[PDB]
């Protein structure tokens, strides 16, 4: 996250950290607590991942620092990718992780809302992009969860400030026209939170942008709403 | 939650 600040335990118990074992264990990505054996991230996250063995979820974690050989975390059963997915900047960035025990919620760890059929018409004021990711382009992986708000922008908008991209309706934009708040690298498959009637939406999921909080470039999130049917059709099935 | 998924 660029220009954000430190989250308070607790504050998105949501937000998990999706580590890679192969070669050595390291973050990948964020992504999020949508139900008791799913993590909703970015489809993008997985490029090169052979199996879901190597794969580690950690949930209740504000800092990285936690995250130690004796630490539980939840292994991954199947990776589903979107079957339409090709690359972020294409859309169709979305992926389930069922895991292979059971989420216990409590006060650190518990599932975000999806946002309802009736919400693809509501605004949202109060969105907010978390994350582990750089603080600038170059840089590493921080320690403290961090958190910046962000205002949405309209996709017309969106489409003027990628020249060359197609912006399409299953992806949703959000950013200052001067910049200097924005996820960047190590954030994607996260979360893009919004509070509406004092409940949170999981609006979004981190996925593209040029650089990171720079001035006429909003970030590409994949627009969640556009896939409740798709996400239903792959945690609900017979 | 509004939108319900199978425990
Ligand atoms: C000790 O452990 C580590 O140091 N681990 C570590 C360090 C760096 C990275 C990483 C793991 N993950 C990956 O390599 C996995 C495979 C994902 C690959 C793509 C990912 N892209 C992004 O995060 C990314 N690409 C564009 N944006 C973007 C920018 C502005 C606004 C919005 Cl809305 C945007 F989504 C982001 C956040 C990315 C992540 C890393 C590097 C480069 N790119």
């Amino acid at each position: 996250i660029v220009g954000g600040t430190a989250s308070v335990r607790g504050e998105w118990p949501w937000q998990v950290t999706l580590h890679t074992t192969s070669p050595t264990q390291r973050h990948l990505c964020g992504g999020s607590i949508i139900g008791n054996q799913w993590i909703l991230t970015a489809a993008h996250c997985f490029y090169g991942v052979e199996s879901p063995k190597i794969l580690r979820v950690y949930s209740g974690i504000l800092n990285q620092s936690e995250i130690k050989e004796d630490t539980s975390f939840f292994g991954v059963q199947e990776i589903i990718i979107h079957d339409q997915y090709k690359m972020a900047e294409s859309g169709y960035d979305i992926a389930l992780l069922k895991l292979e025990t059971t989420v216990g919620y409590g006060d650190s760890q518990r599932p975000i809302c999806l946002p309802s059929k009736g919400d693809r018409n509501v605004i949202y004021t109060d969105c907010w992009v978390t994350g582990w990711g750089y603080r600038k382009l170059r840089d590493k992986i921080q320690n403290t969860l961090q958190k910046a708000k962000i205002p949405l922008v309209t996709n017309e908008e969106c489409q003027k400030r990628y020249r060359g991209h197609k912006i399409t309706h299953k992806m949703i934009c959000a950013g200052y026209r001067e910049g200097g708040k924005d996820a960047c690298k190590g954030d994607s498959g996260g979360p893009l939170s919004c509070k509406h009637n004092e409940v949170w939406h999981l609006v979004g999921i981190t996925s593209w942008g040029e650089g990171c909080a720079q001035r006429e470039r909003p970030g590409v999130y994949t627009n969640v709403v556009e896939y409740v049917d798709w996400i239903l059709e792959k945690t609900q099935a017979v | 939650c509004t939108t319900k998924i199978k425990p």
